[PDB]
């Protein structure tokens, strides 16, 4: 059943980066896709995890 | 327009040239073993994709790391000659950059510049792994902004 | 304030293994040979 | 349309030659706690394109003391060979069902030694001369183990027709009858295997050797109506073998030459002879000689 | 017709690839003889798969075994009298 | 106290020789090598994404240098020349002058960045914490002239890297 949860936890992972466009954005711009809790924002758009 | 085509072909060619380097590493001093620390899993200088050894003829960028003494002076210049174009060298460390801690010594050329032309100057004694990997990324962007095919069409 | 520097816990520290922990794994020498002929004899049959 | 079938083989094999390199670096990468190419495209999918077009844009420097004629035909043969032994493979139905396919495979794969021999001679360097000499003697040493293993294997098959291999195995994988030979065969395949070419030549040899080992020892069931069953089974088996082929690439210190000859002529050749003697009488021993027709 | 056609296109793509590639931008001899002598012995024992279906199979078994015994003897001799051991 | 590293002898009983013959004829120690790296294959990688995240550092980190200034904005340097004397590669060259106001600070401060060795003697030599090495390490260049620093560039970095320098020295002035 762990495969189900692992395959499950990869899906709201896709929802975490907004929609499909957001996930494709982070994958093609960072090659990292894992999402994290927001911590803070600088005055540049440099959004942090 | 031919100008647009030469721009697209320019972008297509160097995108490989900014993603498929092969470093001929010159293991000389503490900067050299520090490079192999970058190729270690903690930093993965092979994920961008440049092989740690790369052999003489199978190489693009020659990372001059360590003190460059006149003992090795002609050996490196003959090696730089054998390096096929496009060839770039990244002088790593204070010793290879200007001489560093042995600038006034009798048996070291002050800076790798006096022997070969350098594209990227990464400072450090030794430079921290990412501090040189960033320099590689700096060389990566330096390849992005070239007008090779554009200049040829302009001529 | 009292002196505070990098000091070990009062019980010192937990035990650190250092001997060779090479694992003792695998079946007996005759056992590998016995199955080896077993699969073979099955093979030709 | 038979010509279209050739391009429907040569190019995808050429791409197959191109695309398992990212598999190699990432398998070799993830093995050593590393990641492998993953920044250029999604998971390095475009990494092969990132290197190939760079290589073709790199000027091919030629040694001053190099015979151009040999320096350019040695890769010609090297690629010509590397994409020729893919033609008689009994993959579903082979392009060429040569009745002597095994012999053709051996004669033309043993011809690869000329490419490396010419490359060392044409390069005309102290490194190139010995390296060609070492590579060729290592190679020419190892067909005698190759030929005997394949010969002794084929006694229980029936002939050298590569298509007949499927009928022979059918019930069980043929390794279960010759597993001492499989390790004998698999190890020998490791050592037998311009500069832009030489990637392609030896590399198709790597996959085809494992494709050749796949059909030989680990067969599948070819349903006459549906052929996709054999396609998936053949690909899956030759992938597992190739992953193993790179599994051992970064798992042992590389052999040294004196042991390399010592390993064969003193610990591989005499045992190969015994197994051949075992597998020449056993079909006679149990009255299980196979039909050639 | 079909065979050389496959060979012809194979080298042609090999030709077009390399053409655009270079236009767009005592011991060693000793065993080599022993391999030669061994390889010729290999050819003698190659037709065995058809020979296994003869009617005189009784004389085949002794004869086919004789090569492998005799071939092994050449290896055994070559090993004992220094020889096959990697010379210097 | 000494420990032998190779004095074990193989027992010649049938079980041990069977182990040895089984070890070499059908390779097992080599297969154990395969099993070890296979377990390594099915393990997480330890490879960080640069520059999306980088390896951890310490408040004592020595990197790109930067002069500082007092909360008033007045420079800290007093041209006491301690840093030049101790600078082991003589990368410090400074010239003082009786500044018109009367505070009489330095006129020249050139760090030969390609001669420095990042040893950290300069910061500990300064009695007013004027010269410090910022935690920056990505300040590479394509020109030799860029590496040769000067008073203006040093002051600019102190104006640029100020949050880190103030915080790091705040986490360290009790240590040193
Ligand atoms: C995902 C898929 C995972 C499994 C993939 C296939 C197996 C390979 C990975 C697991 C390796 C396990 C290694 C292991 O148990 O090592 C300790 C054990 C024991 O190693 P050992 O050297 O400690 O054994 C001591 C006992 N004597 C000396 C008698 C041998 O390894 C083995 O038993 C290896 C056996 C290898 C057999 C090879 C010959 C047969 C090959 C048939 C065709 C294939
Ligand atoms: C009724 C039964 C009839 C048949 C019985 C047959 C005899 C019984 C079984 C004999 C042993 C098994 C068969 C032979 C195996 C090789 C023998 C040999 O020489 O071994 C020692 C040889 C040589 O060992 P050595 O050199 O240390 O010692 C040999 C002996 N002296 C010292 C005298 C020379 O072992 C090797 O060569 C080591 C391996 C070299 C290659 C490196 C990669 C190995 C990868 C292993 C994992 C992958 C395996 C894949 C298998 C195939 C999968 C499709
Ligand atoms: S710059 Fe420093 S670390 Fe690098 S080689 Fe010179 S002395 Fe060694
Ligand atoms: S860290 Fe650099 S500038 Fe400071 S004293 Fe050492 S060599 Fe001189
Ligand atoms: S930086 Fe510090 S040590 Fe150097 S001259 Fe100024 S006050 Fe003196």
């Amino acid at each position: 059943m762990e495969l189900v949860q692992v395959l499950r936890r990869g899906l709201q992972q896709v929802s975490g980066h907004g929609g499909l466009r957001g996930y494709l954005r982070v994958l093609f711009r960072a090659n990292d896709v894992r999402v994290g809790t927001l911590v803070g924002e600088d005055k540049y758009g440099n959004k942090y995890y | 327009r031919g100008e647009y085509v030469v721009a697209k072909l320019d972008d297509l060619v160097n995108w490989a040239r900014r993603s498929s380097l092969w470093p001929m590493t010159f293991g000389l001093a503490c900067c050299a073993v520090e490079m192999m620390h970058m190729a270690a899993p903690r930093y993965d200088m092979d994920r961008f994709g440049v092989v740690f050894r790369a052999s003489p003829r199978q190489s693009d960028v020659m990372i001059v790391a360590g003190t460059l003494t006149n003992k090795m002076a002609p050996a490196l210049r003959k090696v730089y000659d054998q390096m096929p174009e496009p060839r770039y060298v990244v002088s790593m460390g204070s010793c290879a950059n200007g001489g560093g801690y042995y600038h006034y010594s009798y048996s070291v050329v002050r800076g790798c510049d006096r022997i070969v032309p350098v594209d990227i100057y990464v400072p450090g004694c030794p430079p921290t792994a990412e501090a040189l990997l960033y320099g590689i990324l700096q060389l990566q962007r330096k390849i992005k902004r070239e007008k090779r095919l554009r200049i040829w069409y302009r001529r | 304030s009292k002196v505070k520097q990098d000091m070990p816990p009062p019980g010192g520290y937990g035990p650190i293994d250092y001997k060779r922990n090479l694992p003792r794994r695998g079946l007996s020498g005759y056992s590998m040979f016995a199955v080896g002929i077993g699969t073979l004899l099955f093979g030709y049959w | 349309m038979f010509m279209i079938n050739i391009l429907s083989l040569i190019i995808p094999i050429l791409l197959a030659v191109a695309f398992l390199t990212l598999v190699e670096r990432k398998v070799l990468g993830y093995m050593q706690l590393r990641k492998g190419p993953n920044v250029v495209g999604p998971y390095g999918l475009l990494q092969p394109i990132a290197d190939a077009l760079k290589l073709v844009t790199k000027e091919p420097l030629r040694p001053g003391t190099s015979s151009i004629s040999m320096f350019i035909i040695a890769p010609i043969l090297g690629l010509s060979l590397a994409l020729t032994m893919w033609v008689p493979l009994p993959m579903p139905y082979p392009l060429i069902n040569m009745n002597l396919g095994v012999l053709f495979m051996l004669a033309m794969s043993s011809l690869a030694v000329y490419s490396i021999l010419w490359s060392g001679w044409a390069s005309n360097s102290k490194y190139a001369l010995i390296g060609a000499l070492r590579a060729v003697a290592q190679t020419i040493s190892y067909e005698v183990t190759l030929a005997i293993i394949l010969l002794s294997v084929l006694l229980m098959n029936g002939s050298y027709t590569l298509s007949t291999l499927i009928t022979t195995q059918e019930h069980i994988w043929m390794i279960f009858t010759s597993w001492p030979l499989a390790m004998m065969w698999f190890i020998s395949t490791l050592a037998e295997t311009p500069f832009a070419m030489f990637f392609m030549a030896e590399y198709a040899n790597i996959i085809m050797m494992n494709a050749f080992t796949a059909i030989l020892f680990l067969g599948a069931s070819h349903d006459p109506h549906t052929p996709e069953l054999y396609t998936i089974n053949f690909v899956l088996k030759t992938l597992a073998l190739t992953i193993t082929f790179l599994w051992i690439r970064a798992s042992y210190p590389r052999f040294r030459y004196d042991q390399l000859m010592h390993l064969l002529w003193k610990s591989f050749l005499p045992l190969t002879l015994a197994l051949c003697m075992w597998h020449i009488s056993l079909p006679i021993m149990t009255a299980s000689i196979p039909p050639q027709s | 017709m079909n065979i050389m056609l496959t060979l012809l296109t194979n080298v042609t793509l090999a030709s077009l690839l390399v053409l655009i590639a270079f236009w767009l931008p005592m011991k060693f001899f000793l065993v080599a003889i022993t391999f030669l002598l061994f390889d010729l012995e290999i050819a003698l024992l190659l037709p065995l798969p058809w020979a296994s279906q003869t009617n005189n199979l009784k004389t085949m078994l002794t004869m086919a075994l004789f090569l492998l015994i005799l071939l092994a003897a050449s290896l055994a001799y070559e090993w004992t009298q220094k020889g096959l051991e990697w010379a210097e | 106290t000494y420990k032998f590293v190779n004095m074990r002898e193989p027992s010649m009983d049938m079980k041990s020789v069977t182990d040895r013959a089984a070890q070499t004829l059908l390779w097992t120690e080599l297969v154990r090598g395969l099993g070890m790296t296979l377990s390594y294959l099915f393990r997480e990688p330890a490879t960080i994404n640069y520059p999306f995240e980088k390896g951890p550092l310490s408040p004592r980190f020595r990197g790109e240098h930067a002069l500082r200034r007092y909360p008033s904005g007045e420079e800290r340097c007093i041209a006491c020349k301690l840093c030049e004397a101790v600078c082991p590669a003589q990368a410090i060259t400074i010239e003082a002058e009786p500044r018109a106001d009367g505070s009489r600070r330095t006129t020249r401060y050139d760090i030969d960045m390609t001669k420095c060795i990042y040893c950290g003697f300069c910061q500990e030599a300064c009695p007013v914490d004027a010269i410090v090495e910022g935690p920056n390490f990505e300040f590479s260049t394509e020109t030799h002239e860029e590496l040769l620093y000067n008073k203006e560039k040093l002051l600019n970095n102190g104006d640029k890297w100020e949050a880190e320098i103030a915080a790091n020295i705040q986490a360290d002035y009790l240590y040193r």
